[PDB]
Order: structure tokens, then C-alpha cells, then sequence
């Protein structure tokens, strides 16, 4: 009988996070590197959505069945950030890690993730002004969509696309 | 000749007090303990703005001390419904709340939390005056403290450590010369003797926090109860060594202990069942029995001769029969509840909360009296992130 | 890549809820954490204090690719943080130095940060809830 003792339990669940998170962290951003992947069909395809890379590779280990829908869940409503929310996922799996170390109960740690995720959301009204300029606003729209499909899906920036 | 446990003959040997024995004092207080449980009274007290109750002793029969999140010391006086705060001591360097509360086996010596929830500080009973600086032999918060001897003591931590603590003749002999001739008090400076940790088994080694203790002063030993499933035997006899570890059938929410002197048991809380410990039996064979109150877990423990007495976080007592082997029904488990206390609406209920004007009062503490007619009860909401407290003596 | 395009402009246009995330965001929730974990006296404070530190994933994420320093990148954005409060100004992300998002064209949408974070947060209290059967409350220490 093979038993997972404390961190050991947990450490299946944090290498499958941090699997997922190495790939993600290098996508975030104008700045992100996007993920070629090759299809049973021979198919290639270049993509930096978090939701595209978690559904086509073959999922192996409960997280990286759980963070397909995590991923969904964004782009479906939002679109952007796919990426994101597996980082900080991830993030937050790696510090109770140390919050294990501490000496505090997991579920107590659970516990101070949730409370802290809901002062976080809370406290995003109040970030970031809510006046905004139609020419200002113009060209760092132009900006970003140029780096969302020139530096994701298509690497020569269709000018149609990010303009239109 | 056959053995007499009648209480009729204790009755008649009592009037005259010639060679009465002792022995029926065992199926006096049993009788009483199965009656006594339907014919208590709430008696509620008003703490004030008091975080919340984590511990209580009797410290004699019309006060009882509580132990409070926000590290303030104070004593119930359920004589006269009044309440007397005790000062907070400091630590000897300027480097949560207070979890426990026990007594030495000479009620001489009272063991508390101090500023700092990682230091021990002791007072002196019954003038309630300071007796030590507090230590900072731990690392980490203290939330488990229990007498080993009169002058010795053993506290836990959330790293799963344990501090021994010893007073000399001469520091406890001086701190009593000083405390009897000059009428303000005067506190010693000590530090721990050996620092020692809970051994390493298969189970959980990080979630080793040791969140409660309990001495047995018939065989010497502390036992001790840790979050990772398992319940650890140590002796404490003279010195603070490793003897024994069992399994618990549940290794969540294992934040109580109590040890029954007339049975040699140890009954450890979850979340849902108080688990019956035997170190003389193998470690799987352990007992357990519901509370019934599954979800909000089990608080506090308590033997009471034969009967258990079993805190939840739905502010209610159960009350365990072990000779029946069943839990005591009302006059339908026979169970106490708490009153409303005092809820602290405050800006963190306000975030997390905010959706539940009242929560029910969690018994985080209980004790019985000396005469075992008395059981006093305290707690708070059952939620981490309310503030709130309640106390009250059932009589 | 025109979904996401569009998404971020329909919600910027029909109304003027922005986000400049990318690191601005991200620290100063990461204060409004902390801050709780200070005045919360209990044993949850801990935790709360690695939610905050959590969010510097992001902006240590983005300076990570780059050939930029992460934990310098970061110094002068969170000691920002402390000078003024709900920053719009963090890490770049198209390597110029400069620690905007006005400059930098890094916007989101307001409801999108807060949609990221709330999944986040699930993820953890699911794979943290190791054995228990029954829901429970959160229960005290």
C-alpha cells in the first residue's frame, strides 16, 4: 500500500499546476510567446489561448482536467486572460505549499484563499479610472489588437484584422 | 463477604464518619452525573466586547477564568454575575489569542497565554497575581497548555512542538517568600528547559500542529492530539519523552482532548465523532461515536465519571454515556444550547458574513465544578472570521 | 484572437469600467489583502497574506519572459503601491522600461480581472478540500 504523506498528497496536485503554469507564464501579455502544437491529424496550429493548449494536449492528471474548464470559463465570458487565471491558480497552490510548512491546517489555508479572493475582486471597482477619452482610448485599442492576433494566432499581424 | 456500592450505606456511615469509605464516592457522583444533566438552568453572563472564549478553569467555586481570542485574561464570577479582567504579561523581549487554559494538580499555579500568543505566562491562584514573564521558547502560537506536575508544564504549537517548562524549589520557593511578604507581587523571569517535537509518522508531517493536551496524573502521561490524524503518548512522568502513537478514524477538525481518570480512556474530537483512544490497544482500534452534529464540528471534550460531555459548533453539549454505551436522552439526545451572547457586526463580518445577521454561540470551552453540578460553558460564533462571545453557568 | 479583440473593446465602449492590469492591478489588490491579513487577528491571516503574494504572479510572469530583471522590474511597481493608492502604472510588457499602461496599451476589462480572479480562487478551494464529505462552515481554530 502506497500512501502520500502531507505535502506528498498535495505535491501531485502542484506539479500538475505548475506543468500547466510553465507554459502559461510564458504567454501572458502583448509580450506572451505562443504554443505550436502538432494534431494526431498532423494538423499545425499556433495558439496562445490557454483553453486551446489545455483541451488539444492529452490531459493525464486531475488538474490539467480542471483547468480546461478554468480556462473556459474565461474566454467564454470575457475572452482574454485564459492564461492568466491558470497562473495565478497556480500562484496561489504554490504559497499554500508554504502555508503547509507554517504549520496551518489545509483547509484553513482554503479558507484564507477564499476570504482574500473576495476582498480582491471587491477592490478591483475602485481601480483604475473610469474616465476615458475616445481618442485615447483609440490607439491603445489599435495596439492591443494588433499583439492579440500578431503575436498569438498569426505571426505577420494581418493589418485587416487588428485594424478592422 | 460480597462488596457494598449502595449509596444507603454511605448514607449511614456518612452521619457517623467512622471509617467511612471512600469508595462510594464512585456511584455518588455517577448517580448524580446521569440525573443532573436534564435538571441544569442557563444562567448567561454578559462578557462585554470580548473577542471570544477558547478556555476555562474553575479556579474556585464562585469564579471561573476564560481565555479569550484577543489574548485578555479574566475570571466569571457566576456567584455574583460579575466579570474581572486580569492584567496581560508581557514577554522579557519586545519580539491567535489564547487557545488554553489549565491548572497544575496543586491549583497553585495558573497556565495561560500571554501578549504574545507564542509565550506562556503564569499567575498565581487564588490572588489571581503575576507569577512569570512570558517565555519565547516557541516559535509559533501557542494552542495547547497542560500541567505535567506542580511545577512543571507542557505547551504546544502550530509546528507541532511541544516546550517543557520546569520551576526549581529555589525560583518556586523565592516566588512564594516574595508573593506572602510583600503585598504587591514581584514575577520571576524563566525560560523553557527542552523543546521537543511530536514524532514523525506515516501521516501528514506538516499538519503536525498539536492543538490540544491533556495529562493523566494516574500514570504520568500527556497525551497529545495533532491535526494530521493521529494521536501521540508521551511520558511526562519526570522528563518529556515519546511512548506511543495511535490512528484516529477521522483527522479533521481534531481540536479537543479529554481524558477519563475512571475509565483510561482518551477521547479525541472531529468533525463529526469523539474517537475513544486505548494506548494499551492496538493503534486501528479505536472507537467512535456521532455527535449527530456533522458539519459544524466537535469544539471541546470532557469526562464527567462516566459521562462525556461533547462541545459542538452549533453551540449545543452532548452528553455520552459509556457505561450505557449511548448518548443520554431528555426527559431525542439530551443536548444544552447557548444563548446570543454578544456578535460583533464589524467590518470584517461586513465583507465575508454579511448575509447572516446572527450566528449560533460555538462552545468552545466547558468545565465542570468540583461538587460536578456546576458546568460552565463559553464559547463564540462558530465562524473564524466573526468576532463575538458567550459565557454562562448551568446549574 | 478577433473574440478576444472584440470582447475587450464592446465592454470598453458600451461602458467606461476599465482595468490596466499587468502588475498595476495585481499589487494593489494584493494590498487590500494584506491589509485584511493585519487586521484580522485570527490563524486565517497567513493565508490571506499568500493570496496577496499570489497576484504577483502575473506581473513576475510578464517580466519573466523578458529579458528583464522580474524581482527589480517589480521593486519600483510595489513600492508604488505603497506611495499611492489604486496605481494605473506597473510593469511594461512590450520591453521599453517604462512603467505605465496608458503608454503601454495593456488594458482589460474591469469585469475581466475580477472574472479572473474569482475562478482562481475556485480552483484552490476544490483542490484543497482533501477529505471532508459534508460541506462544513469555517470553522474556528
Amino acid at each position: 500500500k502506497s500512501r502520500l504523506m502531507g505535502l506528498e498528497a498535495l505535491k501531485s496536485h502542484i506539479m500538475a499546476a505548475k506543468a500547466v503554469a510553465n507554459t502559461m507564464r510564458t504567454s501572458l501579455g502583448p509580450n506572451g510567446l505562443d504554443k505550436m502544437m502538432v494534431d494526431k491529424d498532423g494538423d499545425v496550429t499556433v495558439t496562445n489561448d490557454g483553453a486551446t493548449i489545455l483541451s488539444m494536449m492529452d490531459v493525464d492528471h486531475q488538474i490539467a482536467k480542471l483547468m480546461v474548464e478554468l480556462s473556459k470559463s474565461q474566454d467564454d465570458e470575457i475572452g482574454d486572460g485564459t492564461t492568466g487565471v491558470v497562473v495565478l491558480a497556480g500562484a496561489l497552490l504554490e504559497e499554500a505549499e508554504q502555508l503547509l510548512d507554517r504549520g496551518i491546517h489545509p483547509i484553513r489555508i482554503a479558507d484564507g484563499y477564499e476570504q482574500a479572493a473576495r476582498v480582491a475582486i471587491e477592490h478591483l471597482d475602485k481601480i483604475s479610472d473610469s474616465v476615458l477619452v475616445d481618442i485615447k482610448d483609440t490607439e491603445p485599442l489599435i495596439q492591443t489588437a494588433k499583439t492579440t492576433l500578431g503575436s498569438k494566432v498569426v505571426n505577420s499581424c494581418h493589418r485587416q484584422m487588428a485594424e478592422i | 463477604p460480597p462488596v457494598k456500592r449502595s449509596l444507603v450505606y454511605y448514607l449511614k456511615n456518612r452521619e457517623v464518619r467512622l471509617q467511612n469509605e471512600t469508595s462510594y464516592s464512585r456511584v455518588l457522583h455517577g448517580y448524580a452525573a446521569q440525573q443532573l444533566p436534564s435538571l441544569l438552568k442557563e444562567r448567561e453572563f454578559h462578557l462585554g466586547t470580548l473577542n471570544k472564549v477558547f478556555a476555562s478553569q474553575w479556579l474556585n467555586h464562585r469564579q471561573v477564568v476564560c481565555g479569550t481570542k484577543c489574548n485578555t485574561l479574566f475570571v466569571v464570577d457566576v456567584q455574583t454575575s460579575q466579570i474581572t479582567k486580569i492584567p496581560i504579561l508581557k514577554d522579557r523581549e519586545p519580539g491567535c489569542g489564547i487557545h488554553a487554559i489549565e491548572l497544575n494538580p496543586s491549583r497553585t499555579l495558573l497556565a495561560t497565554g500571554g501578549d504574545n500568543p507564542n509565550s506562556l505566562a503564569i499567575y498565581r491562584l487564588p490572588t489571581l497575581d503575576p507569577v512569570c514573564v512570558g517565555d519565547d521558547g516557541h516559535k509559533d502560537w501557542i494552542f495547547s497548555i497542560a500541567w505535567i506536575s506542580d511545577t512543571m508544564a507542557v505547551s504546544g504549537s502550530r509546528d507541532g512542538s511541544m516546550g517543557l517548562w520546569e520551576v526549581t524549589d529555589d525560583v518556586l520557593t523565592k516566588s512564594d517568600a516574595r508573593h506572602n511578604v510583600s503585598r504587591v507581587p514581584v514575577y520571576a523571569h524563566i525560560t523553557h528547559k527542552a523543546l521537543k517535537d511530536i514524532p514523525k509518522e506515516d501521516t501528514n508531517p506538516d499538519n503536525c500542529k498539536v492543538r490540544a493536551l491533556a495529562f493523566n496524573n494516574k500514570n504520568k502521561e500527556l497525551g497529545a492530539v495533532s491535526l494530521d490524524g493521529y494521536f501521540h503518548l508521551w511520558k511526562a512522568e519526570n522528563t518529556l519523552s515519546k511512548l506511543l502513537s495511535t490512528k484516529l478514524p477521522y483527522c479533521r477538525e481534531n481540536v479537543c482532548l479529554a481524558y477519563g481518570s475512571e475509565w483510561s480512556v482518551y477521547a479525541v474530537g472531529s468533525q463529526a465523532h469523539v474517537s475513544f483512544l486505548d494506548p494499551r490497544q492496538p493503534s486501528y482500534n479505536v472507537k467512535s461515536v456521532c455527535s449527530r452534529e456533522r458539519g459544524s464540528g466537535i469544539r471541546s471534550v470532557s469526562f464527567y465519571e462516566h459521562i462525556i460531555t461533547v462541545g459542538t459548533g452549533q453551540g449545543s453539549l452532548l452528553f455520552y454515556d459509556i457505561r450505557a454505551q449511548r448518548f443520554l436522552e431528555e426527559r431525542e439526545n439530551l443536548k444544552l444550547t447557548t444563548g446570543k451572547g454578544w456578535l460583533n457586526h464589524d467590518e470584517t463580518w461586513r465583507n465575508y458574513f454579511s448575509d447572516i445577521d446572527f450566528f449560533p454561540n460555538a462552545v468552545y470551552t466547558h468545565c465542570y465544578d468540583s461538587s460536578g453540578t456546576k458546568l460552565f460553558v463559553a464559547g463564540g460564533p462558530l465562524p473564524s472570521g466573526l468576532h463575538g462571545n458567550y459565557a454562562g453557568l448551568w446549574s | 484572437s478577433l473574440h478576444d479583440a472584440l470582447c475587450v473593446i464592446r465592454n470598453l465602449i458600451r461602458d467606461n469600467r476599465v482595468v490596466y492590469g499587468g502588475g498595476a492591478a495585481e499589487i494593489s489588490c494584493a494590498l487590500a489583502v494584506s491589509q485584511e491579513a493585519d487586521k484580522c487577528p485570527t490563524l486565517e491571516q497567513y493565508a490571506m497574506r499568500a493570496f496577496a503574494d499570489a497576484l504577483e504572479v502575473i506581473p513576475m510572469a510578464l517580466s519573466e519572459n523578458s529579458g528583464m530583471n522580474p524581482i527589480q522590474t517589480m521593486t519600483e511597481v510595489r513600492a508604488r503601491q505603497v506611495k499611492e493608492m489604486n496605481p494605473a502604472l506597473g510593469i511594461d510588457c512590450l520591453h521599453k522600461g517604462t512603467n505605465d499602461m496608458k503608454q503601454q496599451h495593456v488594458i482589460e476589462t474591469l469585469i475581466g480581472k475580477k472574472q479572473q480572479i474569482s475562478l482562481a480562487t475556485q480552483m484552490v478551494r476544490m483542490i484543497l478540500k482533501i477529505d471532508d464529505i459534508r460541506k462544513p462552515g469555517e470553522s474556528e481554530e
